[PDB]
């Protein structure tokens, strides 16, 4: 009978979460037009510390100055390199920013990807232990190597065939172990202005050691877009002080805190004897292709996601085709599931296998110059 | 002309750029063109072609 | 054998992705055409025009050379949202060696946007903002300027 204390408090409900919320809208917006108080600044990099108080600045299109800060902007955080917020009118420094440059250094750091397991081909003979103890059980425990007083190992190189040593079959203890593994494929450092190659190592190693065991990882030592010439004209050099100026900053004269150094490739011509002498590759290793057991392994994990019967023969795809690659057996999967996309099946038949057998190793025969090994 | 000396190259994007609004993709109609080079090896077969 | 590849490996992800995944595998992400420039390589873009009709895209090449400087990859990523509001993306890019460079080793000078829309095509491309309606057609005439 007294509803009409509901339609107040309705009119309380409505009018008023309405009128609220716009006034709420209207003291937030009220605040963005008290953004007319903060009205702009400018934005500079500290290049050194002038004295306590001044500090140089760099406008990014031009000049540089002499700043101070607000009142306690902590001299101490504005060491040179960091980036800070400068004044419009006083030009001062007001507040300090992250940033840094080129995604050449970034694209390559963590875009990394890993595997679903350790066994993403297989053959792991050597490789869980031998890889286990140059990375992982010297960063568990450097006084035992502190008995002797000597950095962690040094670092192998994986050469052999150019895609079951080379790319694949590199990154399965990386899977388990998940520390630092960043990527470097060396073309990055290669670079324009030819002396940021160095700038570049100290750009690799510099924002390493932060995950404090660092896998210092490199696929394709000399890596540039196309082939190789020998010791006459501009095939030179670049490759040498460049890499030497890598094993500078990778260990010899300068390093920190139980990096691990892993080297992987079998692809570059050129390369220095010194890299080769034991204390910057105190430890080397050789990979095989399969030794046909292993292609049974690696056809038995690449036998994975496919629809079939069960009675596909290995021995068949083993010793019938010779890829010797985890990437021809990928490829013999992509073509047999091809084939049963051919003929409309789900399940990949052996026959497709076979018909993968015949086209895929077939294809794979046009290729010469099948081997590679430096020095 | 390119290798590891990084020198001459933006009038090759200049040419390019002639090449692809010149013949590919809706060339140029009721017009004729008339070339002239004292030097026929040294062409680009991004041209030498009919 | 060429027109097998090209339709059976991009046409058939356009119109069978399930097919992929009832036998579990993944459509690639990246075709390329290179070779002698008289084999006929635009043709075959075309005739992707003519037989499909999932949003033919060509792409210049030195348009993408740009002076404004900062349009190019913003136009790529126009190009690649584009196709993607018509999510089956036929992409076609010609001279892709024009705007892919070899990074030359040398001082004193450079174009930047190169660079720049280098960057941003392989970052819309392929790898970081990875997609399965990317269809990526693309033809040059030499391998020995292009990137790793
Ligand atoms: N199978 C073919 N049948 C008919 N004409 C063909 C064939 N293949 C090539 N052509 C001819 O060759 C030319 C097409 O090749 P191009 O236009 O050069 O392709 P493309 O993309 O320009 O190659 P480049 O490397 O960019 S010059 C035209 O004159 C076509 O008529």
């Amino acid at each position: 009978k007294l509803l009409e204390h509901k339609e107040i408090d309705g009119r309380l409900k409505e009018l008023r979460e309405q009128l609220k919320e716009l006034t709420k809208q209207y003291e937030k917006s009220e605040n963005d037009l008290k953004a007319l108080q903060s009205v702009g600044q400018i934005v500079g990099e500290v290049l050194k510390q002038l004295t306590e108080e001044k500090f140089i600045v760099k406008a990014t299109n031009g000049p540089r100055y002499v700043v101070g800060c607000r009142r306690q902007l902590d001299k101490s955080k504005l060491k040179p390199g960091t980036r800070v917020a400068l004044d419009m009118t006083t030009l001062t420094i007001m507040r300090y920013l992250p940033r840094e440059v080129d995604p050449l250094v970034y694209n390559m750091s963590h875009e990394d990807p890993g595997n679903v397991s350790y066994s993403e081909i297989g053959g792991l003979s050597e490789q869980i232990r031998e890889l286990r103890e140059v990375i992982e059980l010297p960063l568990t425990n450097p006084e035992l190597f502190q008995r002797v007083g000597i950095i962690p190992p040094k670092g192998c190189l994986l050469y052999g065939p150019p895609g079951t040593g080379k790319t694949l079959l590199a990154r399965a203890v990386a899977s388990q172990l998940d520390c630092n593994f960043l990527k470097v494929v060396s073309s990055s450092i290669v670079d324009k202005y030819i002396g940021e190659s160095a700038r570049l190592i100290r750009e690799m190693f510099n924002y390493a050691r932060d995950h404090q065991p660092c896998i210092i990882f490199m696929d394709e030592i000399d890596a540039i877009g196309g082939r190789r010439f020998s010791e006459g004209t501009s095939a030179d050099r670049e490759i040498q002080r460049t890499l030497m100026e890598l094993l500078n900053q990778m260990d010899g004269f300068d390093t920190l805190h139980r990096v691990k150094m892993i080297m992987a490739t079998n692809r570059p011509d050129t390369l220095d004897p010194a890299l080769l002498r034991p204390g910057r590759l105190d430890r080397k290793i050789h990979i095989d292709l399969p030794n046909e057991q292993a292609r049974l392994d690696i056809l038995k994990i690449h036998a994975g996601p496919i629809t079939k019967h069960g009675e596909i023969d290995y021995e068949a795809i083993v010793k019938l085709s010779d890829g010797f690659n985890g990437a021809d057996l990928r490829n013999v999967c992509t073509e047999a599931g091809m084939f049963a996309i051919r003929a409309d099946h789900d399940f990949v038949v052996q026959e497709d296998f076979m018909k993968a057998v015949r086209k895929v190793a077939d294809s794979k025969k046009l290729e010469s110059k099948l081997d590679y090994k430096p020095v | 002309f390119d290798d590891g000396a990084g020198g001459d190259n933006e009038v090759q994007r200049t040419m390019l750029e002639l090449i692809n609004q010149l013949d590919g993709f809706d060339p140029r109609g009721n017009i004729k063109v008339l070339m002239a080079t004292n030097r026929p090896d040294t062409l680009d077969p991004a041209l030498m072609r009919p | 054998k060429q027109i097998q590849e090209l339709v059976e490996a991009i046409v058939l992800p356009m119109n069978h992705k399930e097919k992929f995944e009832n036998l579990g595998i993944q459509p690639p992400k990246g075709v390329l055409m290179y070779g002698p420039p008289g084999t006929g390589k635009t043709l075959l873009a075309r005739a992707c025009a003519a037989q499909t009709k999932a949003t033919f895209l060509k792409l210049a090449g030195p348009q993408l050379v740009q002076m404004f400087i900062g349009d190019g990859a913003k136009l790529v990523r126009d190009a690649f949202a584009l196709a993607k509001e018509k999510a089956p993306s036929i992409i076609f890019i010609d001279e892709l060696d024009a705007i892919g460079t070899k990074r030359f080793d040398s001082e004193k000078a450079g174009d930047r946007e190169v660079q720049r829309t280098m960057l941003e095509l392989l970052n819309q491309l392929d790898g970081f903002q990875p997609n399965t309606q990317v269809k990526v057609i693309a033809a040059t005439n030499r391998v020995d300027i292009l990137d790793p």
